[PDB]
RNA sequence: AGGAUAGUGGCCUACCAUGGUUUCAACGGGUAACGGGGAAUAAGGGUUCGAUUCCGGAGAGGGAGCCUGAGAAACGGCUACCACAUCCAAGGAAGGCAGCAGGCGCGCAAAUUACCCAAUCCUAAUUCAGGGAGGUAGUGACAAUAAAUAACGAUACAGGGCCCAUUCGGGUCUUGUAAUUGGAAUGAGUACAAUGUAAAUACCUUAACGAGGAACAAUUGGAGGGCAAGUCUGGUGCCAGCAGCCGCGGUAAUUCCAGCUCCAAUAGCGUAUAUUAAAGUUGUUGCAGUUAAAAAGCUCGUAGUUGAACUUUGGGCCCGGUUGGCC
């Protein structure tokens, strides 16, 4: 009841670079991200490559690969155009990181870099529906894309200025008529 | 205490047990979070029974709260209460008084102390010479 | 026909070939007869604890040129006596005689490890503490 | 195998060397920051004689 | 070892009581009674765990040591007390007669009855013999003697228990064209009017049996239960009738049923 | 044939016969051997591990014997012998933690003499008692999951995309560097409270207090190649030491000792041992055998392995399934 593994070759500067220009793209910390991502797709790729290799018309290929397209689908890793259980294949590193919810923020604006997106996130900002989040690592199913907003709280979207704002009030508006 | 807004969900009565069982949904913004006994008068006064035959728990707060969500009961007397209810829960809700026993491993030396049986008379005095 | 034989119902020569022709490989047969619990002071195990003896220079093998600060070192657990490696500038300074050091393997599995001959184990600890720690200051040796 | 070495040459350099004090340096940032400063500092800033880079070039 | 074990721990116990495993400690082990510890169903786990009605053991046990609970017209205020297929169970809160049947996963389906259907029970003979005197006794599948039946009554036949007078009412022979609810094995709960029969002496008589989707199957004697004639079943059939719609009709259903 | 057994049976004996197993590996020896479900790593085939959280075998210091009972060859039950060992007013008596917690030894190598039956369930004449079973917390970098250590501006330097497509007009802006500076965001940590809990501690909530660096300061390994990263500085001078391997070091060390800079993984990183892949370097898939290791000196020959071709083909006529494709 546990999980997760790591690459291969330790150097390899060509892979150097690529991860490292994604970590730049999309504001990570570790290649263990980048990491976790691509284990994640090579335990999709396996699996449609068994049921590729299954018949056509195979009642396990259609229930599995419906339902691993549905789940990609509405993450929108998969876009609805290429729902043929090939692209699941074709896929990218770059597309599950994109629908990854920092990455969200920036591109719908809100946050003008994904490392800011992911201070907001990570400090008790930004809010999914109206549950408040706290983890750039989400997924966002496609449909709470015209949900994420500032929470009810969280300053930017609501109530008091917390501790800065609130103390400089008192250094300075009270610090008037002493 | 803005809008407390306290909403009852999956009722299920229990007539062999005499109660109606449901799950509390507290939306509590911008205030010290649930206040328990505040639920149970908010709810007494919806399910007629003024405080005590109304057992409410768990209550666990949603993450980055203003919810919280928990189990309640509210019972048709106050006697099936204390006759069903246990008896925690009823201190929790001062229905009762929780008895002041001694330590678990003080009652079980007791017991194996006692599991030797003798007092008859002036015998007590040499007890000194027991165990050492 | 390629030797050996590809008949269906020929398993059992195949599989006694194998069982015989695996007794050629190192590993098969250390692990099969055992020689970690009857040879190798370290008793298939990966570090040993011993009192050391004696302070010793063994010079290096050729074409290299030093001496290379080791220490003869008694076992605990077998009373075998060993050569084992001080490494890290000084550190030989920081052990004496009759202090307890926990011993590992020099690296190589066994065999011994480049200019250094005869020796198969290097310190980690002395008296409790890393030879690490004592070559950084990290922490210093108990006296008392 | 040999018992010959004369031990008191142990520690020498390490003993004789000009001991060079740490100099006292801002903060360098850790984690996400860091993995932003290095993508910078390699795809913004440096190269090298018609196809080449390098990250740690000593001066000439 | 050393006599009968009292214990039964949560991941030995079988898979259709649904709880959880590990070291998640221990389950209530069936006291001994008319069915088996794996083909039966305590009351701890009917009250419990299906209805919710309670939430703990000391609430069950201060729900049957009331009289509130009966199996077979009878209280049985023991917490684990196996009860079993086709075993009613009384709650006079609600008035709710429990009938205990087989969904087709082959879970305990709650059946809810009416009182005039859980009047009755229906039992498979195992045996049917001679008893002292030279009087003749069946036995039934919950572990009921029988005193002076029908002398048609041969084995795996099927019976109607009145279970205030445990008397015989009317029996279904076992041939063609007779419904059956299949109890034990993969194919366990479902419902397909028997097809024929496979002898094989001295090696487990097989059963050939087609659901009403024609939807043929096979089984084995000892699981095999009959309960009726084509399309006139003796029991209130649950939720589903023993057809065993596939994974794939499943969520269809389910994707097109209901967008809740 | 009898006896014994709950029962079968050389289980035990009486009489009788002389059989039974074995190169298809008997018997014997070894096992750092409890067995399985399973674990690790593998394109596929496979190799290794499996003291364990399920299942069942055993055992309670070693042996043996037995009472009671439905059930024990019982050990938190007796009897004896052996070995260890406690109390003593020396006459005798009482023992068995491979249950719980301790932490005497052994050692490379492993936690609190804690709280509680509130849950899971079990036992009992039993809804009420008991339960170191079990749960709760403490120690805990065994392993795993998520994830902070900072973000955004303005002035001085090296560039410019796009809005009004009305000339160098304002700019919602932009890529880096500052003994330049601003207000914003917090949480880790304290903590009224409630919640949580058998009762507490924590988690989730949350008033108040809680960042500007000299501060709330991230290490661990390396920079010759393999193998990402120094045609920098000082020291030492076949010495000290590095180095898994190849190799550095003998007065201009890209390898040592340090400083600076740079790299890799990062709350984790090294080292040792073992094992798996790599290893088609065990080779069924899938090796090699003239000369690199290896064709027996030659033939016969049993087991084993392997073994030529041939026996109903072909043609029709219907029925009803799954897929297409007019519409």
């Amino acid at each position: 009841s546990k999980t997760y593994s790591t690459p291969k070759r330790p150097y390899e500067s060509s892979r150097l670079d690529a991860e490292l220009k994604l970590a730049g793209e999309f504001g990570l910390k570790n290649k263990k991200e980048i990491y976790r991502i691509s284990f994640q797709l090579s335990k999709i790729r396996r699996a449609a490559r068994d049921l590729l290799t299954r018949d056509e018309k195979d009642p396990k290929r259609l229930f599995e690969g419906n339902a691993l397209i549905r789940r990609l689908v509405r993450v929108g890793v998969l876009s609805e155009d290429k729902k043929k259980l090939d692209y699941v294949l074709a896929l990218k590193v770059e597309d599950f990181l994109e629908r990854r919810l920092q990455t969200q923020v920036y591109k719908l604006g809100l946050a003008k870099s994904v490392h800011h997106a992911r201070v907001l996130i990570t400090q008790r900002h930004i809010a999914v529906g109206k549950q408040i989040v706290n983890i750039p690592s989400f997924m966002v199913r496609l449909d709470s894309e015209k949900h994420i907003d500032f929470a009810p709280t969280s300053p930017f979207g609501g109530a008091r200025p917390g501790r800065v704002a609130r103390r400089n009030a008192a250094r300075k508006a009270e610090a008037s008529g002493e | 205490s803005d809008a407390v807004t306290i909403r009852t969900r999956k009722v299920i009565s229990n007539p062999l047990l005499a109660r109606k069982q449901f799950v509390v949904d507290v939306l509590h913004p911008n205030r010290a979070n649930v206040s328990k006994d505040e639920l149970r008068e908010k709810l007494a006064e919806v399910y007629k029974a003024e405080k005590d035959a109304v057992s409410v728990f768990g209550f666990r707060t949603q993450f980055g709260g203003g919810k919280s969500v928990g189990f309640g009961l509210v019972y048709n007397s106050v006697a099936e209460a204390k006759k069903f209810e246990p008896t925690y829960r009823l201190v929790r809700y001062g229905l009762a008084e929780k008895v002041e026993k001694a330590s678990r491993q003080q009652r079980k030396q007791k017991k194996n102390r006692d599991k030797k049986i003798f007092g008859t008379g002036k015998r007590l005095a040499k007890k000194v010479a027991r165990r050492n | 026909g390629k030797g050996k034989p590809r008949g269906l119902n020929s398993a059992r020569k195949l599989r006694v070939h194998r069982r015989n022709n695996r007794w050629a490989e190192n590993n098969y047969k250390k692990r099969l007869l055992g020689t970690a619990f009857k040879s190798s002071p370290f008793g298939g195990s990966s570090h040993a604890k011993g009192i050391v003896l004696e302070k010793l220079g063994i010079e290096s093998k050729q074409p290299n040129s030093a001496i290379r600060k080791c220490v003869r070192v008694q076992l605990i657990k077998n009373g075998k006596k060993v050569t084992a490696f001080v490494p890290n500038d000084g550190c030989l300074n920081f052990v004496d005689e009759n202090d307890e050091v926990l011993l590992a393997g020099f690296g190589r599995k066994g065999k011994a490890k480049g200019d250094i001959p005869g020796v198969r184990f290097k310190v980690v600890k002395v008296s409790g503490v890393s030879l690490l720690a004592l070559w950084k200051e990290k922490k210093e040796k108990p006296r008392s | 195998a040999k018992v010959h070495g004369s031990l008191a040459r142990a520690g020498k350099v390490k003993s004789q060397t000009p001991k060079v004090e740490k100099t006292e340096k801002p903060k360098k940032p850790k984690g996400r920051a860091y993995k932003r400063l290095l993508y910078t500092r390699r795809f913004v800033n440096v190269t090298l004689v018609n196809g080449k880079r390098r990250m740690n070039p000593g001066p000439s | 070892a050393r006599g009968p074990k009292k214990h039964l721990k949560r991941l030995a116990a079988p898979h259709h009581w649904l709880l959880d495993k590990l070291s998640g400690c221990y389950a209530p082990r069936p006291s001994a009674g008319p069915h088996k510890l794996r083909e039966s169903l305590p009351l701890i786990v009917f009250l419990r765990n299906r209805l919710k009605y309670a939430l703990n053991g000391r609430e069950v046990k201060a729900i049957l040591m009331q009289r509130h609970v009966k199996v077979d017209g009878k209280v049985r205020t023991d917490t684990t007390y196996p009860a079993g297929f086709m075993d009613v169970i009384t709650l006079d809160a609600t008035n709710e007669n429990f009938r205990l049947v087989y969904d087709v996963k082959g879970r305990f389906a709650v059946h809810r009855i009416t009182d005039e259907e859980a009047s009755y029970k229906l039992g498979k003979v195992k045996k049917v013999q001679l008893g002292k005197k030279g009087v003749p006794y069946v036995v039934t599948h919950d572990g009921r003697t029988i005193r002076y039946p029908d002398p048609n009554i041969k084995v795996n036949d099927t019976v109607k228990i009145d279970l205030a007078s445990g008397k015989i009412t009317d029996f279904i022979k076992f041939d063609a064209g007779k419904l059956v609810y299949v109890t034990g094995g993969r194919n366990l709960g479902r419902i397909g009017t028997i097809v024929h029969k496979e002898r094989h002496d001295g090696g487990f008589d097989l059963v050939h049996i087609k659901d009403s989707l024609d939807n043929t199957f096979v089984t084995r004697l000892n699981n095999v239960f009959v309960i009726g004639e084509q399309g006139k079943p003796y029991i209130s059939l649950p939720k589903g009738k023993g057809i065993k719609l596939s994974i794939a009709e499943e969520r269809d259903r389910r994707r097109a049923q209901q967008g809740l």
